[PDB]
């Protein structure tokens, strides 16, 4: 066996999604400050995105709140990991593959609430794919 | 629409007059504050402007509502 | 004599082209930037560009003023 | 005295703000449906707007949630009255003159979350004022 422990593994770490936000590149000037109120709006936007995915794909009505979005490892460069649990069941972590499908549906809506566009708000495992350029 | 709470695309041009009387038969004393217009063509085609206004207050107003305004 | 003043008015509207919001497309603000100019709101903005920003017209033929430089 | 009662007066009626939303004029086609999840995002956007006003004007940290925004009289044309209370004090209605100053600060931010622009999202007592047109 292995004697010792590593201080990097976490019980919520394999279901986390890292978010990286670059405010002064999408706006530069006229760029707002990222205080704790902006983190409230992000947690309500993810909770909005989980509510729409469970209604339009799985036909369930699950009332996700902003307290079900658990944010860890907040850094200055605007970086955190998050994971979504059931509304009143802390043991029930939503798997990462269904949170990725929920954000992929509503990524155009989360981007507009913060005036970012798909490169200053990146989710590190979720990449934009669609769009064929058939002009003429 | 701002007085009787109806959907958006509700009550277009094809259904103006029949939806006038559906509201006043639904609830009276809410139609009495409504101000409607009696606007109709052959009254908008029939202004008697002449001499300088056909180029400076009539023709140049219709240019601003076209696609490429500073070229026409 | 007077047909060279109509061409004087025509080339005034030609100089005020070459800008995408045309000057006869919207009302100006007055002093406090809260409301429009009063006679631009009761009349039309195009009807306001002719009588006040081109001609600066008076209320009678008896009342006359200065030479109005731009027109000159 | 007056014998009888009128069914229009309400104890929360003089502090309410009526919101009127016209979705098919700001978008037309590509216009989303207004279900109960969109009303959740509106209540979290107003709660975001009250959090920023009490921090940047009055220097207080008051944790408004989406349950403090009380929505009444929901109609099809997308119309409702709302009023904001204290976070855990239902008797403490925020006065209407301070909710009007909170929305006036963040009206550009609430508009971007729903892709509306100041005429399809009107607050009926709050009018846009600013902007001098000094081009040349
Ligand atoms: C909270 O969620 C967990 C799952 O994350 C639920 O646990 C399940 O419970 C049932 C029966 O109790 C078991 O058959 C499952 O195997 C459990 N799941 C797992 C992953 O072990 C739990 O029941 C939920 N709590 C409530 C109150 O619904
Ligand atoms: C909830 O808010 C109300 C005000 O809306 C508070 O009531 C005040 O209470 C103090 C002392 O208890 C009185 O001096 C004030 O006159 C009351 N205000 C009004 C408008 O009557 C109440 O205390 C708050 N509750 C809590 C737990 O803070
Ligand atoms: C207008 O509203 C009525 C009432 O339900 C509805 O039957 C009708 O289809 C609506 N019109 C349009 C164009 O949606
Ligand atoms: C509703 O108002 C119109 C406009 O005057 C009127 O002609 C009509 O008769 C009214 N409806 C009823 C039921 O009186
Ligand atoms: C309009 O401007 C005048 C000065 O020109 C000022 O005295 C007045 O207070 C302003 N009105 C408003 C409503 O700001
Ligand atoms: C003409 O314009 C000037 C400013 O350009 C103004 O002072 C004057 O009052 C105007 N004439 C009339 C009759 O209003």
């Amino acid at each position: 066996s292995f004697v010792g422990w590593s201080t990097d593994w976490s019980p919520y770490a394999d279901q986390s999604i890292k978010v990286r936000i670059s405010l002064k590149s999408a706006l530069g000037d006229k760029a707002y400050e990222w205080n704790d109120n902006e983190m409230y709006l992000f947690r309500s936007s993810v909770a909005y995105a989980m509510r729409q995915y469970f209604l339009k794909v799985k036909n369930q009505m699950i009332l996700f709140g902003e307290e079900d979005v658990r944010v860890a490892n907040l850094k200055p460069r605007i970086s955190f990991n998050f994971f979504v649990t059931a509304p009143k069941n802390v043991s029930d972590i939503i798997p990462r593959t269904e949170v990725e499908k929920a954000i992929r549906m509503s990524r155009s809506r989360i981007n507009d609430a913060f005036r970012l566009n798909d490169n200053s708000l990146e989710f590190l495992g979720i990449q934009p794919t669609l769009g064929p350029p058939n002009q003429p | 629409i701002n007085g009787f709470d109806l959907p958006e695309g509700n009550v277009t041009q094809e259904n103006f007059v029949d939806m006038q009387q559906r509201c006043n038969a639904s609830d009276p004393a809410a139609y009495a504050q409504l101000v409607f217009q009696t606007c109709d063509i052959n009254a908008f085609l029939s202004e008697a402007v002449e001499g300088t206004g056909l180029a400076f207050i009539v023709f140049t107003e219709a240019i601003t509502k076209m696609p490429l305004s500073p070229l026409w | 004599l007077y047909y060279n003043t109509i061409i004087s008015w025509i080339m005034w509207y030609l100089f005020n082209s070459f800008q995408e919001p045309l000057p006869w497309s919207d009302c100006p603000l007055n002093e406090n930037q809260t409301g429009y100019v009063d006679e631009c709101a009761r009349s039309s903005p195009v009807d306001y560009f002719w009588y006040r920003e081109t001609l600066n017209i008076s209320t009678s033929i008896s009342d006359s003023g200065s030479i109005q430089w731009w027109m000159l």
